[PDB]
């Protein structure tokens, strides 16, 4: 894991740890987001397997207990570029790597892990993404900026 | 330190040390206090004057309320702490908001600390005003 | 929204949802909830009862995307539930007609059906099977097209169960070809009334693709219905001496009497008046009527053997033009029910007799001595049936059914090799037909079953135990298709036979006198010489050996065409369009062969891709190997797939069967997965972005919360509170 990594997550264990009450322990709900923090993305499948849980209060972790979470949310899968590429290719009937507003929302928040309707505009608008006359997105951009970082 | 804070500390030194011998004693204090408000009881009076090692001379006077009045910060700092809540910019926080943040989240406070609190607070119409509170808290 | 196509065109857990057997469905949609071993627990979708099921008895089903299919080659589960399914589907909405491969599916409407007009027929010629939705033009249009480029005769085999649409199709198939002749479609009125029998009718074209002749043949004419059945021009009256009263003839008023929309009165004008058309002498046409009416009156002799009576007699011996006296002579000492018999045997045969001129005569009219070029076939015979008891009558359509089915498998595999030809696919392997052989050959080879009750017959010492004993000595334990009758209505059993579609327990009793008849030699002498010259030409001068010379021909004669196969079905037993019996619909499933062909499709390759469609829809199974034909080499290559489940192919890919569903599966576990793992990828972006606005807080928190706290304990100060007062 690296000492230099494990001083990380140290570093944000704390920031976390101290705004749901400081007290050197972290709501189980939220060790999704601190890993998130770290740069990656789990899935909320993969979260729950390693220890977290639905909702607040419902129990509360170490710094001790929370090593091996971050252990466990590594060894897990992340997807490529080409993953992404392809998967949006399957909407595009014109095959010129284009979708449109509606059904790109469509995707996102009804299908696989769906994605609430907030988290979506959110993202949107974050990327400034842009639709033309016809109403329709170039599928390709938006992925590269999602992939981009919120500071790139 | 400054000045004018020093203008009244003396002035007041004055009122307090009744016996004008230019000392307070734990009669001086007693003794103002009654021709005001209710005064403290002796244990109050006690160890109210053991806060100053020796004698109550104007020194140790200045000196023990200058170590009260230190390690503040200031009404621009606190405005600001503040308005990193009040993303708008409106210059008023939602009552339950606050009320939230300081009840459990950093260094959670208590009920009383909550109630001593807002037993002051400027809160009408929802809206809990940090400025106004800032300068009441403040100068 | 066209008009002409109303009842013509169309209007999920791959690993939950399953067929499991049903006994009113057949098949019933499941829900798996919980193995254990091999009992698998299950809840049925439409009334959500559970139960648990062997594990080997689970068959995997079809996505909605083949809905209703035109062509259920293209889905991509072929078992007995997904077929009935989709059949069923479409029936029940109006369409009947469902490809399957190289086989047309029509199941009986029951009901008028506005897709046969002259309109529809302008918009299915010369269209291209795929083209167009299917329907019966579709087959016949495409025959067509065949026999014309192909230059070769052509042929339909219109099979089914009794009852199931076999004429119904093929007069629509005639009256189709003849609309893109007066005599021909005049030729079913008179068969039709008369008959029961096996037809196949060649169509003959001229040098300028026009009907230029014709010619029938018929098979095995029962002949029982003429004396029994189960239940359920009046100048022309004294000439066959009848009393207008059905009701008055045991040989036709067993079962029925009327017919629910059958008038007789104007058939039998419309008959008389065919007769005319046909070009028949008003004696040669009388000659008919009177050999038939004396059927009637053959059936009204009674007796005590003497005679009790001869009124009756004569009118026979009268019509047939031979003396009455010389008769009753020759029918009572041949030179009490012997006679009864034999009056039965010479009705029938006379009948026969009939029947058969009566076929030969219309095709008389038929042979025009025009020039032919090539022809079109059309079968109307019976397929393989398993009843309660199984007789000779059963053996003959059973043994007809099995030549046919080499054919059938036959025109598949040189079909099938075509495409592994044409594609490049490495498989000589050997032919099919193959299988089948050792069923044919226990039945019709030198020393079979048929050749075994042949020289039987012409024995008069035998009977059904020295044949069936003459049997056993010759196939039990020399042949394993010959197999002692297992275990269960179902009527007396001999032997058992392993059929293509079916074991069949056949009862040998009375089966010597079936294959060998028994008109009195010496009344076939008395109408060898009759006065009627119609009589006298029926009887100028066994069952299976007729019927062996027989299919030979038509074999021979098939195997000179190009086959297409009409299996028809019957929705239901009680003639109700649109309701579905399953249990009767899926036996058909069986000894339908559609089954068969799905069968001998599994043994090879099923589910063929063109390249450019299946990296289309594979790509997103191994995209980190992606920089058509070379990119699914990639793609299969990848996901380490086995040699054995598929194969090359110049322009497609051939997958054994089942992976392509399996291909599906993973091909969709695979993309709902990608699409978490940028949903997660948005989620952490979402997160990390607002990790900025987190720490200021957590400062800007400190400090109101640290200076509140000294605010909070300097008013808890005496000094304090003290100074505050002196103030003023
Ligand atoms: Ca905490």
């Amino acid at each position: 894991l690296s000492q230099d990594e494990i001083d990380d997550l140290k570093d944000v264990f704390e920031l976390f740890d101290f705004w749901d009450g400081r007290d050197g322990a972290v709501d189980a709900f939220k060790l999704g987001d601190v890993c998130r923090c770290l740069g990656i993305n789990p899935r909320n499948e993969d979260v729950f397997a390693v220890g977290g849980t639905h909702k607040m209060g419902e129990k509360s972790l170490p710094f001790e207990e929370f090593l091996p979470a971050y252990e466990g949310l590594m060894d897990c899968e992340q997807g490529t570029f080409a993953d992404y590429m392809e998967a949006f290719k399957t909407f595009d009937r014109e095959g010129q790597g284009f979708i449109s507003g509606a059904e790109l929302r469509h995707v996102l928040t009804a299908l696989g892990e769906r994605l609430s309707d907030e988290d979506v505009d959110e993202i949107i608008k974050l990327t400034d993404l842009q639709e033309d006359l016809e109403g329709n997105v170039k599928y390709e951009d938006f992925v590269k900026k999602v992939m981009a970082g919120p500071y790139p | 330190l400054p000045q004018k804070q020093i203008q009244e500390m003396k002035e007041a030194f004055s009122m307090i040390d009744v016996d004008r011998d230019g000392f307070v004693s734990k009669e001086d204090i007693k003794a103002i206090s009654e021709q005001l408000g209710r005064a403290p009881d002796d244990k109050e009076l006690t160890a109210m004057l053991k806060e100053a090692p020796g004698p109550l001379n104007f020194t140790m006077f200045l000196s023990i309320f200058s170590d009260k009045l230190s390690g503040t910060d200031s009404e621009e700092t606190i405005r600001n702490a503040f308005a990193m809540f009040d993303e708008q910019e409106t210059k008023k926080l939602n009552i339950e908001y606050i009320k939230d943040l300081l009840e459990n989240m950093g260094d959670n406070f208590n009920k009383d600390e909550m109630r001593m609190t807002f037993k002051e607070a400027p809160v009408e119409g929802g809206k809990f005003d940090y400025v106004k509170f800032t300068a009441m808290i403040k100068g | 929204s066209d008009p002409d196509f109303q009842y013509l065109a169309v209007d999920f857990d791959g690993k939950k949802n399953c067929w499991v057997p049903d006994e009113k469905e057949g098949f019933a949609s499941a829900e798996i909830q919980s193995s254990k071993g091999d009992e698998i627990t299950v809840k049925i979708v439409a009334d959500s009862s559970t139960r648990t099921v062997k594990k080997d008895d689970i068959q995997s089903m079809n996505p909605p995307k083949f809905e209703k299919l035109e062509d259920m080659a293209n889905m991509t589960y072929l078992n007995e539930a997904s077929v009935l399914y989709n059949l069923r589907s479409r029936y029940t909405s109006g369409l009947i007609y469902t490809y399957s491969g190289l086989f047309c599916i029509a199941v009986n409407p029951y009901r008028r059906l506005p897709i046969y007009t002259d309109s529809v027929i302008a918009k299915y010629r010369g269209k291209r099977k795929t083209e167009i939705p299917p329907h019966l033009f579709s087959v016949a249009d495409n025959a067509y097209q065949n026999m014309v480029t192909d230059r070769e005769n052509q042929s339909c085999l219109i099979t089914g169960e009794s009852g199931a649409g076999k004429t119904e199709n093929t007069k629509k198939v005639i009256m189709y070809l003849a609309k893109v002749e007066d005599q021909i479609i005049q030729a079913n009125p008179v068969l039709e009334a008369y008959g029961r029998f096996g037809k196949f009718i060649r169509i003959h074209f001229g040098p300028t693709g026009k009907i230029a002749g014709a010619d029938i043949e018929t098979y095995l004419l029962e002949k029982s219905r003429v004396t029994y059945q189960q239940s359920a021009i009046p100048e022309l009256n004294d000439v066959m001496l009848v009393t207008p009263d059905s009701g008055l003839y045991s040989f036709i008023n067993q079962g029925c009497l009327t017919v629910d929309n059958i008038d007789d009165v104007e058939e039998f004008k419309l008959c008389d008046e065919a007769f005319d058309i046909l070009g028949f002498t008003k004696e040669e046409k009388q000659s008919m009527f009177k050999c038939t009416a004396s059927i009637l009156h053959m059936g009204e002799m009674k007796f005590k053997a003497e005679s009790d009576g001869t009124a009756e007699a004569e009118k026979v011996a009268f019509l047939c033009g031979i003396n009455a006296g010389d008769l009753l002579k020759a029918l009572l000492k041949p030179k009490m029910n012997q006679v009864v018999n034999s009056v039965g045997a010479l009705a029938k045969s006379l009948y026969d007799r009939m029947f058969n001129w009566l076929v030969r005569r219309v095709n008389k009219t038929l042979d025009t001595k025009a020039k032919r070029n090539y022809y079109i076939g059309v079968l109307d015979i019976a397929g393989f049936e398993i009843f309660d008891f199984n007789s000779f009558e059963q053996l003959c359509i059973n043994y007809t059914n099995e030549r046919l089915q080499q054919f059938f498998n036959h025109h598949m595999f040189i079909l099938e090799q075509e495409e592994y030809k044409k594609e490049g696919i490495a498989w000589e392997f050997i032919d099919f037909g193959m299988d089948l052989q050792m069923c044919i050959d226990l039945i019709e080879k030198p020393m079979g079953i048929l050749s075994i009750l042949e020289e039987e017959c012409m024995f008069p010492k035998a009977d059904d135990k020295s044949f069936q004993d003459k049997l056993y000595q010759n196939h039990m334990g020399k042949n394993r298709m010959f197999t002692k009758p297992g275990k269960p209505n179902q009527g007396p059993a001999h032997f058992e036979l392993h059929h293509y579609a079916g074991n069949v327990p056949y009862s040998i009793t009375g089966w010597l006198e079936k294959n060998k008849d028994p008109i009195n030699e010496n009344v076939v002498a008395l109408l060898g010489a009759s006065k009627e010259p119609l009589v006298a030409e029926l009887f100028k001068a066994t069952i299976s050996a007729v019927h062996r010379e027989s299919l030979n021909k038509l074999m021979k004669n098939l195997y000179s065409t190009h086959p297409h196969f009409v299996r028809c079905i019957i929705p239901n037993e009680l003639k109700q369009p649109g309701l579905v019996d399953a249990e009767l619909v899926l036996h058909q499933l069986q000894c339908n062969g559609v089954l068969e062909g799905i069968r001998i499709c599994r043994k090879g390759f099923p589910s063929r891709l063109i390249y450019s469609e299946f990296k289309q829809r594979y790509s997103i199974l191994a995209p980190n190997a992606i920089p058509g034909k070379t990119v699914s080499e990639k793609i299969l290559a990848g996901l380490q797939m086995d040699p054995a489940e598929y194969r090359l192919g110049t322009t497609k890919v051939f997958f054994k069967a089942g992976v392509l569903g399996n291909l599906e599966e993973m091909r969709d576990e695979r993309l709902s997965k990608i699409i978490s793992m940028f949903q997660a990828h948005i989620r952490g972006y979402l997160i990390r972005k607002a990790y900025k606005k987190l720490q200021d807080q957590r400062i800007g928190l400190s400090v109101i919360q640290r200076n509140i706290r000294k605010w909070l304990v300097l008013r808890n100060w005496q000094w304090w509170k003290l100074y505050s007062k002196v103030k003023p």
